[PDB]
Order: structure tokens, then C-alpha cells, then sequence
């Protein structure tokens, strides 16, 4: 997250890190044996780390449960990025507290200038590299449509959506993917893609999680 | 030009 703040300890209660050695890509919590990701943070081995603020400490209130299935959207395309979603099971179902909590899927989809909380362990510069210890917050708005097409000519599909800012300075950046975009309690984006981070007139692109939460529950009920 | 935002990142020529 470039531009953001310190969220505070387990202020994101649904915000997991997914973990290989390293933190690799951000998730949600949606109940206690299920995360929602993005498919190209598909791989072998995941581990998903909740209840983290530091993720280089064990400062209590982690929970590590090893990914039992990975379900990759079956019309992901790698190219476009569109249907940028994937579903974790875990192996065992985490312990739900205050500070590890799952997020409500929407009811509808959320318009254009609508407040959002995104997070992660995502780099915080723009240019350059620094990696943070702690879990980062930004509030951004949702963009009208005609402004993301007009940003990324010929890239945006219906299952997407932009936020942030045309100013640059403020965006979700590399380590933030998969990680959530919340707006009034409800799991509205995945980070999913972008022109850089935090540039001029290229705003984040985000999956559109509306669009799905039929498919989340029709292959969360057969698994 | 396009990018994700994972640990790699995967790039696009675009
Ligand atoms: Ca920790």
C-alpha cells in the first residue's frame, strides 16, 4: 500500500497474508474454512496466516492453516486477468475471534465515489522497493466506469472495477494482490491489477466480487 | 505495461 497508514493490530480482521516462505499475496476471510483470493496468486503450498499484524513476528493471535484445496476460477484468462478470483479452503477451520473475523460477501454492487478500506503487506513506495512489517490501510473510492475505461482503453471487463486516486501518490501495490477492498462491510474487490502503482491517471484495478458471489457459494457448497 | 500487484509481480507488454 503506497499513501496509506498503520491499520493497527488486528484492525482488518478478515485481512490473511498467504505465505510460502515469505508473504506472497494478500486474502479475506469469508468464513471459518474459506478465503478469497486472486487467481494468479495460485500456487503450491500455500500456507494462510491469520490474526497477523507483524508478519515477521509471533506476537500472538496467528493462526498458520495449510490451504487443503485452491480453486482458480475455471474461466481465469492470464492474459486479460479476467475472472481474477480464486477460493481457499483451509485444512482445519480457524478459531473465529475478534481479531480473526470473516467479511459479509455483498448484497449488490457498490457505486461509483463510494468509500473502501483496502489493505495488505503490499511495497509502500511508488518507486523503489520497501516492504513493511506491519499491515497498511488506505481509503479509496470507487471510480465511474467511463473513468476506468477511459484510464486502461481496450483492459477493463465487466468484472472489474478501478479505485483510488487519478492524482497519484495513493494505490495497493506489489504483496497487496489478492487482498481485500471493503466498502460498508462488504467484500467489493480483490487487488488485482494496475499500470504501476500510485501514478498519474492509472488508478488500481480491482475483481469485481459482486459478480460472483453465486459461483462463491455454489462451489463453497459442493467442496 | 499492465502489472499485478503478487510477489513476483507478472508483467504484460502493454
Ligand atoms: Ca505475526
Amino acid at each position: 500500500i503506497v499513501g496509506g497508514y498503520t491499520c493497527g493490530a488486528n484492525t482488518v480482521p478478515y485481512q490473511v497474508s498467504l505465505n510460502s516462505g515469505y508473504h506472497f499475496c494478500g486474502g479475506s476471510l469469508i468464513n471459518s474454512q474459506w478465503v478469497v483470493s486472486a487467481a494468479h496468486c495460485y500456487k503450491s503450498g500455500i500456507q494462510v496466516r491469520l490474526g497477523e499484524d507483524n508478519i515477521n513476528v509471533v506476537e500472538g493471535n496467528e493462526q498458520f492453516i495449510s490451504a487443503s484445496k485452491s480453486i482458480v476460477h475455471p474461466s481465469y484468462n492470464s492474459n486479460t486477468l479476467n475472472n481474477d478470483i480464486m477460493l481457499i479452503k483451509l485444512k482445519s477451520a480457524a478459531s473465529l475471534n475478534s481479531r480473526v473475523a470473516s467479511i459479509s460477501l455483498p448484497t449488490s454492487c457498490a457505486s461509483a465515489g463510494t468509500q473502501c478500506l483496502i489493505s495488505g503487506w503490499g511495497n509502500t513506495k511508488s518507486s523503489g522497493t520497501s516492504y513493511p512489517d506491519v499491515l497498511k490501510c488506505l481509503k479509496a473510492p470507487i471510480l465511474s466506469d467511463s473513468s476506468c475505461k477511459s484510464a486502461y482503453p481496450g483492459q477493463i471487463t465487466s468484472n472489474m472495477f478501478c479505485a483510488g486516486y487519478l492524482e497519484g501518490g495513493k494505490d495497493s501495490c506489489q504483496g497487496d494482490s489478492g487482498g481485500p477492498v471493503v466498502c460498508s462491510g462488504k467484500l467489493q474487490g480483490i487487488v488485482s491489477w494496475g499500470s504501476g502503482c500510485a501514478q498519474k491517471n492509472k488508478p488500481g484495478v480491482y475483481t469485481k466480487v459482486c459478480n460472483y458471489v453465486s459461483w462463491i457459494k455454489q462451489t463453497i457448497a459442493s467442496n | 505495461g499492465r502489472a499485478t500487484k503478487s510477489i513476483p509481480p507478472i508483467a504484460f507488454p502493454d
